[PDB]
DNA sequence: AGCAGAT
DNA sequence: ATCTGCTTTGGGTGGGTGGGTGGGTTGAGGCAATT
């Protein structure tokens, strides 16, 4: 769950990938099967929406209980996991992946060639709002960096909204596609992190499940101070929680060799410095022609 | 279909008219209390329908009793002794809503007619009840004539209700006192009338089977 | 019994609560008691994170634990401060989800709550008990009481023949504090469809009177409660917390409410050497052009300075400022951001409103009988601005009415024997 | 510091000598107060007397005493009131408030109630400039009896005036 | 076997053997038969489509965390008789074996919905019997009923003591604790342990606390007879019945007529006359719906899971913007530009508030400027049926501060007060003004700033607040003269100013013109519907089939269905402007303001410039649609360019309308 | 204090 | 025959789930109809 001990039981399966992929929260049928599956656990609206200190502590205690009967109906059971929680004394107690969410978004959103090297300058910079976060004499940080996270996923959350909704998902053989030229929070995907970020919701929801084949996506946006694309491959994820001999098996990225083949043998103009070689950068013109030869060339 | 069980019995009324002759409200005096006769007057005002309590049907608080047909009075009225020979309670009764018969009870206002004043005289004016169906019938502005029984009505304040504290004439309208109930208090009078009468001086298939 | 262990655990709290080097609660406990403030502003996230259990009891009966947490602070105050008082009062805040005002119902009675609303009225200071000193009439045997302000108490009804209600109250002896009511009344956006806003009563202890004036914006933690004035009860909140964005302590008397490290900013925004520039540009972002209009209104926000002669005469200081124009100019726009952005504003119009609604309305007590003075639009925005829109609207006479409190700034009443000038600075 | 006006008068002045400024808003009328009653026995040829007192005729409190005149002497003698020889005393209450242009921004002025007692009765009229100087009480049970169930109302407080 | 444990059966359930239903009901075996019959009813019902009802509803009202179950009093009647009838005449316990039984059947779908709410109230729906406040009489007491009124009176909500616990105060025993009835008082004379008769003292350690309000009812204007005075009664509504009904609201209030003891009635009238009072058992908002009155439940404007799962198929059909506006007034025969504007008001715009600084208007204003015989009032009537919360005000029938808000002194508390006008009871709705030309300038000058703001100040008596008025305006006015002169321009036709036309969205001019082709249409259509309509053209089910071949005829979507639709989009759907082009807006606003420059013109200013993006966005809400698309822009360019153009007069209308041509 | 009731 | 107990005047130190056909009556302010 999304933040369980900094926001209320609401929010964290509200804004859950897991849970957005198995409900559907998109739409208003998912909201609609939630608000169902709060109401058989007993949980009224009202105290789950509360925030996580101050929820009724007879509830507070009872989760193990109450979720574990009532979440195999709901296909929801993997939610249960094992982590790491630790705490400073009369603090509160803060998990594992809810630390790295919080360095994470630090790292993103924390505060013609010259424009590139001043915005890479700004994520140096941030490198180091995450690095102090690292210090428990540096709490304020921390907290500023948990509230940035979750205004990094409600955005995120919208964007996702309005692919999904817009059905901007193109299907086809080798790969699937998705092209941002006019969304309203554009600025935030310059930075790979976020961009992946969303890659990661999109390819959780309706992409790894449905019972479709596992089919690798590729995702690009624009920004208009530049004029270019930032295109990012991303590879296909089994159903999690689900052991099996082909789950066993890892999948490769094999985006970094066909990029490089196609900007190789096309006068593409690409970006291929980031250490992530399926990230590069585009011009608003070469876009077209470059996914014309990506699906010709088959070696996706 | 089904067995009701609700079967009471009903509650008749008589109702006269035609009387050899009709009286003025100014023609109402006190020799006349307690007697059948006929008024016409303008009504003015109409109260509200509201159920009157008839047959009061208690339970006795201690040891369960029930008492029924307890007359009514001008006031609210509960038994004072118990018919179980065991029992003590004489002032402790909790009354029965779903034995209790009801009746209808309307107070309608009405004045003397305008050619029937002497000129430059107030009007005098007089309140009528009505109960069970003759309710209703008495619209303000309409000239009536009502048969009914003339009474005299208590100050039911001074003869002491459960939760009422009790309390023109420069002060000469001095009440009877003496009775038990009024302890140091006086007991004044009004006068009142209870009509059993009322009457008002001022498709195709179902419209045929009107005609003769 | 469990009086004294729960007094005992809110005590260890006060001594034992450290979050690195640093006492909190017990240096904060000396650092009041050194100014003469006897009480402590505990924040319930810090209690949540020493023991739980403690909460839960404050959570579970607010008016029975809250007292006995009271008597601990005294306690430790005494430790602290005498080396071998009244009782402490314990100001709350919380971060918990805000229930509307009209939400409030039976699910949340004897419990601690949080709301916002709008203060409309605020009561003149009445005196409650503390300490009773009591005597009999008949034997003359003397006698003590202690009260807490805490409601689920009354004179002994037998002696200790002496018939019923023997106890007379000795003043001179009796110790009493302040006590103040605040009527709340419902956000507009909150409210529900096509319903008026609904008010609710409030009281205030000591050190949480004269906090709050009509017309401000606040946010309350208290507990929800009842008390009999058939069967049913009238609801209210004992206010244990107030929390609001105007400083109107420093507004009302000196320069308050602004820290060292606030002050340097102003400063610091002040060497600005372009300040105009940013104040014209942040008034109505989503409003093109009107730059000329924007640097009026700058210029009214900021006011300018008052004198008083030698002889007596003063000097109006407050700028006023008319908008006549076609429509779909934004000025109703401009006038809904200024009443926004100003500390002290109030949006009226001038077809909706009438000459006692401005300045003030002489009312009828109908329990005393007694004409009182009742503030209108200008009373309510002394000290800040008043938007008029619809200027042309109003009626002769109710602008014939302003003339007065727009030049001299004072509004004479002479009306039902009350006679006075009222101050309206607007 | 107890130079003070009707609206920093607070509940931690009770029970102390107070001086208040303000203008005199109202003004009852004068009312003489019974203080002592004589009366003569006949028979027994010995005049006798009773003494009254009330919250607002001395600093102490006391035990109210109710304005019944006595009629039978201890001993059975009949008592005729002596009103030449009897002592009254007037009484008025006044209102003070706070002057307008002190109060704060956007309240209105307040106000307290005062007694006068004796020599003090008719030395202010409405309008007047006064500075007050008296011992700020409380008075009355404040809804401590069972009579009253508001449970929300505070005592009754004034300034005896000196 | 127990004795207590048996139970009779339906038959033998309907004989009775008692003297008394209350006592008949009260009894264990036949409380048991009625309980189980009762949990049957709700698990097996089937409407005619075959699926359950009550298991739909449960779900639902679990759903929502509601206490209220809704039950059809006709359903009851045709399943079990014998129910439905001890329900008509004994309602109280009948009504707590319901409330048990609906329970345990919630809690047979959630199993620990005690933990959300511990009780759950069944509301009669459809009671057949409708009284007035002048026909109740005594033999109705004890019995259910369903009364109409109007909400003239009402009091905060209190929290009430749901039991009350007794301590002696010589013993000092505390008896244990007893339902308390709302209508009464309930107090203990004889104790059953100390027997004193001295008073015992009300304290409780703890007690739960339900809610309490009161209302007075009073007959509505349209049912008492013209020129008498209007009965009243007072209902009282406990919980999750609070603040259902407001000040000013007709409604139809089915509860229980009951009476009580009252000393100070038996002191004034001299009679022992008891007083009655109403337990509101549920509340229908009876307000401007007086052409729905032939329709089923508590809301008729709610939805199923059934019914939005199609109101989203009719929504991809790809005509169904078109088929709206088509539906709308089926009995007017042509003014198909009234009919898109009215579709667009119906719908509305998104309101938005920017970064919380900016406020913009989201509702769409019409005006109907025509001639005599035009068929306008007609369609304001239609509007007012079909809006969810709609009034109407004619031109010397409203004053100033009969619409927005009026101040008054309480007569009870004798405090000034404020009391909510017409446009407050249009609050997300539509005011629907007819005669708006013959309104005074006064009364006309009162909405400037409701129809922009959407607010109401008010500064009067010490009273200093803003309110909600977030209502559109649609308005039918008659030009100066009688009939509208197409040689003049607008601005002469009309005595309206610069400043009220502006806040009009939407301006459509109608003229009746003699064309033998366009009469012989409009003839033919009124006929045909004279005849359709004429009155003489299961039971219910016969009269349902043949309505719904009637209406068929005339509108392709049912009015009852669109009146859901409509009512769904507008709760439910949030449209955004993401991708347009902006410069073919900027270029079409930039042509309407120069041609606009020429004296009497229609006005154009911003708030045009906004309208046309309110009508696109109205437009992509009538297709449940997330997202403007450039199809709805272009819909909303061209109803604004044409509104404009239809008003110019004739000797530049074909010049206008050729410059025109490229956005039309 | 006068009057209304229970032992 | 004695002991126990409630309630006034009229008034806000009973109230507004008792109301104004149970009395406490001028002063101000808002609204419709009259102009
Ligand atoms: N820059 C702007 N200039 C003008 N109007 C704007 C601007 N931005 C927004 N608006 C619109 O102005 C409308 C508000 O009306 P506005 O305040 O302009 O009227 P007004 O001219 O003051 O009043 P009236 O028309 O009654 O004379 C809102 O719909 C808002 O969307
Ligand atoms: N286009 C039309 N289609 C159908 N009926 C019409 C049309 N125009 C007028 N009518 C008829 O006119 C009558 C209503 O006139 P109305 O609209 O009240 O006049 P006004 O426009 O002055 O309010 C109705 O009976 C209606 O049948
Ligand atoms: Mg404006
Ligand atoms: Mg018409
Ligand atoms: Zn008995
Ligand atoms: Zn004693
Ligand atoms: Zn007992």
């Amino acid at each position: 769950l999304f933040l369980l001990r900094h926001s209320s039981l609401y929010d964290s399966f509200y804004y859950s990938n897991y849970v957005n992929a198995k409900l559907s929260l998109w739409n208003e049928n998912g909201k609609k099967r939630l608000h169902k599956m709060f109401a058989r656990m007993g949980i009224p609206l009202s105290t789950a929406q509360e925030t996580w200190l101050y929820m009724d502590h007879s509830i507070k205690r009872e989760l193990g209980i109450i979720f574990d009967k009532n979440l195999d109906r709901y296909g929801l059971q993997d939610i249960i996991r094992d982590g790491f929680v630790r705490t400073l004394g009369y603090r509160g107690s803060i998990s594992a992946s809810e630390f790295v969410e919080a360095l994470t978004a630090l790292l993103e959103v924390g505060n013609s060639a010259q424009k590139l090297t001043n915005l890479r300058k700004r994520w140096v910079s941030n490198f180091w709002l995450s690095w102090d976060a690292l210090d428990d004499r540096k709490v304020e940080l921390l907290n500023r960096g948990i509230q940035l996270a979750q205004d990094l996923q409600r955005a995120i959350f919208n964007t996702g909204v309005a692919i999904l909704e817009k059905k901007l998902i193109k299907h086809l053989r080798i790969y699937r596609l998705c092209v941002l030229q006019d969304g309203p929070d554009l600025d935030l995907y310059r930075n790979p992190l976020t961009l992946l970020r969303l890659g990661n919701w999109l390819i959780e929801c309706c992409a790894e499940s449905e019972d479709k084949q596992l089919l690798p996506m590729v995702l690009a946006s624009i920004d208009e101070n530049t004029d270019t694309y930032l295109v990012a491959g991303l590879t296909p994820r089994y159903p999690r929680g689900l052991d099996t001999i082909h789950t066993k098996k890892p999948i490769l990225n094999n985006f970094s060799m066909a990029f490089q083949q196609i900007t190789a043998e096309t006068d593409a103009k690409v970006r291929i410095d980031n250490f992530e070689s399926s990230i590069i950068e585009i011009r608003r013109e070469d876009l077209s022609p470059f996914l014309e030869k990506l699906t010709l060339s088959g070696l996706l | 279909t089904s067995t009701s069980p609700e079967q009471t019995e009903r509650v008749f009324q008589i109702s006269f008219f035609n009387l050899p002759t009709v009286h003025r409200i100014r023609d109402i005096r006190s020799e006349k209390i307690g007697s059948l006769l006929s008024i016409s007057g303008t009504v003015t005002r109409t109260s509200e329908v509201r159920p009157e309590l008839y047959k009061a049907s208690f339970t006795c608080d201690m040891c369960r009793a029930i008492v029924d047909n307890v007359e009514q009075s001008f006031k609210y009225t509960e038994p004072t002794f118990c018919p179980n020979p065991s029992c003590e309670n004489r002032a402790f009764w909790t009354l029965n809503v779903t034995r209790s018969r009801f009746l209808d009870w309307q107070k309608v206002r009405i004045q003397e007619n305008a050619n029937e004043i002497p000129t430059g005289s107030m009007p005098r004016t007089l309140d009528v009840i009505l109960r069970g169906d003759s309710v209703e019938r008495a619209k303000p502005g309409d000239r009536c004539k009502f048969t009914g029984v003339e009474i005299v009505v208590p100050d039911v304040t001074q003869l002491g209700l459960p939760g009422v504290k009790p309390s023109t004439t420069e002060g000469l309208n001095s009440g009877v006192t003496g009775l038990r109930s009024l302890g140091v208090r006086d007991l004044t009078y009004k006068i009142s009338f209870l009509a059993c009468h009322v009457i008002s001086i001022g498709d195709q298939e179902v419209f045929l089977n009107s005609l003769s | 019994d469990d009086n004294t262990e729960i007094i005992k655990s809110f005590k260890n709290f006060i001594l034992e609560f450290r979050l690195d080097s640093q006492f909190i609660y017990r240096d904060q406990l000396r650092n009041n008691i050194l100014v003469k403030n006897y009480s402590l502003t505990v924040n319930m996230e810090h209690l949540i994170g020493y023991n739980e259990d403690i909460y839960k009891k404050l959570s579970d009966e607010p008016s029975d634990i809250i007292p006995l947490f009271e008597t601990a602070i005294t306690q430790v105050a005494k430790r602290i401060s005498i080396l071998s008082l009244p009782t402490f009062q314990l100001i709350l805040n919380s971060n918990a989800n805000q229930i509307p005002l009209r939400d409030l119902d039976s699910e949340h009675v004897s419990k601690i709550v949080r709301l916002s609303g709008i203060i409309i009225s605020t009561s003149v200071l009445s005196s409650r008990a503390t300490y009773l000193s009591i005597m009999c009439r008949n034997c003359r045997h003397t006698t003590s009481i202690t009260i807490n302000n805490f409601n689920s108490v009354s004179l002994p009804r037998s002696c200790l023949n002496c018939g019923p209600d023997p106890y007379i109250i000795i003043h001179e002896s009796s110790k009493f504090i302040d006590q103040q009511f605040l009527k709340l009344q419902e956000i507009p956006e909150l409210v529900p469809v096509g319903e008026m806003p609904r008010n609710l009563t409030m009281t205030c202890d000591r050190y949480l009177t004269n906090k709050v004036i009509p017309g401000t914006r606040v946010t309350i933690v208290g507990i929800y409660s009842i008390y009999n004035s058939v069967a049913i009860r009238t609801p209210y909140i004992k206010i244990l917390g107030i929390q609001s964005d105007v400083e109107t302590s420093s507004i009302w008397n000196s320069v308050t409410m602004f820290t060292e490290e606030e002050e340097e900013e102003f400063l610091q925004l002040s060497r600005n050497p372009k300040l105009y520039e940013i104040l014209t540009n942040s008034i109505a972002p989503s409003i093109f052009g009107n730059e000329d209009i924007k640097k009026a209104i700058v210029c009214l926000l900021m006011g300018g300075s008052k004198k008083i002669l030698p002889d007596g005469m003063r000097l109006r200081g407050d700028i006023n400022v008319l908008l006549l124009g076609d429509p779909g100019t934004a000025k109703s726009q401009l006038l809904k951001f200024v009443e926004k952005v100003s500390p002290i504003a109030v949006y009226t119009s001038g077809k909706g409103s009438s000459a006692a609604g401005l300045t003030a309305s002489v009312q009828r007590d109908p329990m005393t009988r007694e004409f009182y003075l009742e503030g209108g639009a200008m009373v309510l925005a002394d000290g800040g601005v008043v938007c008029i829109d619809e200027f042309d609207k109003m009626r002769d006479e109710d602008r014939v009415a302003i003339h007065e409190a727009m030049e001299q700034q004072t509004i004479s009443i002479a009306k039902a024997g009350i006679t006075t000038v009222l101050n309206s600075r607007t | 510091a107890h130079a003070l006006s009707p609206r920093t008068l607070t509940a931690q002045h009770l029970n102390k000598l107070v001086s208040v400024e303000g203008i005199v808003t109202k003004t009852s009328l004068v009312r003489p107060k019974l203080i002592r009653s004589v009366h003569y026995a006949a028979k027994t040829g010995r005049f006798h007397y009773r003494d009254y007192t009330d919250a607002t005729t001395t600093l102490t409190t006391r035990i109210p005493t109710p304005a019944i005149y006595p009629t039978e002497d201890t001993e059975g003698n009949k008592l005729t009131t002596e009103y030449g020889y009897s002592t009254f005393i007037d009484h008025q209450r006044i209102t003070v408030q706070e002057m307008p242009e002190m109060a704060p921004a956007g309240q209105l002025p307040r106000s307290i109630d005062v007694i006068l007692d004796d020599d003090l009765v008719d030395k202010t009229k409405p309008g007047d400039r006064v500075n007050v100087v008296g011992v700020f009480k409380s008075l009355g049970a404040g809804g401590m009896n069972q009579s009253n169930s508001n449970t929300l109302i505070g005592f009754k407080t004034l300034i005896l005036g000196n | 076997i127990d004795p207590l444990r048996e139970e009779l059966t339906l038959e033998s359930l309907s004989n009775v053997k008692a003297n008394s239903y209350s006592e008949w009901i009260t009894q264990p075996n036949v409380s048991r038969t009625i309980a189980r019959e009762l949990k049957s009813f709700l698990l097996e019902y089937t409407d005619e489509t075959g699926r359950s009802v009550y298991g739909a509803r449960i779900r639902t009202l679990g759903e929502m965390n509601s206490e209220s179950l809704e039950v059809n009093y006709r359903h009851l009647a045709e399943s079990k008789a014998i129910l439905a009838l001890f329900l008509a005449k004994c309602p109280e316990e009948m009504l707590k074996i319901f409330d048990l039984v609906a329970m345990e059947a919630t809690e047979l779908h959630y199993p620990d919905y005690a933990r959300i709410h511990s009780e759950i109230h069944v509301r009669i729906s459809d009671f057949p019997t409708i009284y007035s406040l002048r026909e109740l009489r005594e033999s109705n007491l004890s019995s259910l009923v369903r009364v109409t009124g109007v909400v003239t009176r009402r009091t905060g909500v209190f929290p009430q003591l749901k039991y009350v616990k007794f301590n002696c105060l010589k013993c000092g025993s505390i008896l244990g604790p007893f339902f308390q009835d709302s209508n009464e008082e309930i107090r203990i004379s004889f104790c059953t342990n100390c027997k004193s008769k001295g008073p015992f003292r009300v304290n409780g350690e703890k007690t739960v606390y339900r809610n309490y309000q009161r209302v007075t009812l009073q007959e509505a204007p349209g049912t008492v007879p013209p020129g008498r005075l209007p009965r009243h009664r007072e209902v009282i509504l406990l919980a999750d019945l609070v603040d259902v009904s407001k000040p000013g609201e007709e409604v139809e209030v089915t509860g229980i007529y009951k009476n009580n003891y009252d000393g100070n009635l038996n002191a004034k009238n001299g009679f022992p006359v008891f007083a009655t009072i109403i337990e509101a058992n549920s509340i229908k908002r009876r307000e401007g719906n007086t052409a729905n009155e032939g329709e089923e439940g508590l809301d008729v404007f709610s939805w199923t899971e059934e019914e939005e799962r199609e109101f989203r198929k009719i929504s991809r059909d790809r005509g169904i913007i078109d088929k709206i506006i088509s539906s709308m007034a089926p009995s007017i025969y042509g003014h198909r530009d009234i009919k898109t504007a009215v579709a667009c008001s119906l719908f509305g715009g998104v309101p938005k508030n920017v970064n919380g600084k900016h406020s913009i208007r989201g509702d769409i204003n019409v005006l109907l400027l025509g001639d005599p015989g035009t068929a306008k009032s007609q369609i304001l009537k239609y509007v007012e049926k079909t809006a969810h919360r709609a009034v109407f005000a004619t031109g010397q029938g409203a004053s100033a501060v009969g619409l927005t808000a009026s101040v008054r002194k309480d007569p009870i508390t004798k405090e000034w007060t404020l009391e909510g006008g017409a446009l407050v009871l249009a609050d997300k709705g539509v005011c629907l003004i007819d005669e708006f030309d013959k309104m005074n300038d006064q009364d006309r000058t009162s909405i400037h700033e409701a129809m922009e703001q959407q607010s109401i100040s008010i500064s009067k008596a010490g009273i200093v607040t803003t309110l909600q008025a977030r209502c559109s305006i649609i308005a039918a006015a008659n030009p100066n003269g009688g009939r509208y002169n197409s040689t003049l321009p607008l601005a002469q036709n009309v005595s309206l100013t610069e400043p009220i036309l502006s806040r009009f969205d939407i301006l459509c001019v109608v003229r009746d013109l003699v064309d033998e082709e366009a009469d012989e249409r409009l003839a033919t259509f009124v006929v045909d519907s004279h005849v359709r309509s004429h009155p003489e053209n299961n039971a219910r089910q016969r009269r349902l089939q043949r309505q719904r071949k009637k209406e068929e005829e005339i509108s392709p979507i049912p009015q009852e269905l669109l009146m859901k639709y409509i009512h769904y989009a507008r709760t439910k759907i949030y449209p955004k402007l993401h991708q347009m082009d902006m410069d073919k807006v900027s270029r079409v606003y930039a042509d309407l303001r120069r041609e606009s420059i020429s004296t009497g013109s229609f006005p154009i200013t911003v708030r045009h410039l906004e309208s046309i993006l309110r009508i696109a966005e109205s437009f992509a809400k009538m297709r449940l649609s997330e997202f403007v698309s450039s199809y709805d822009l272009d819909r909303a360019i061209k109803v604004v360019v044409d509104s404009f153009v239809d008003a110019q007069k004739v000797s530049v209308r074909r010049q206008l309308r050729r410059s025109f041509a490229i956005y039309t």
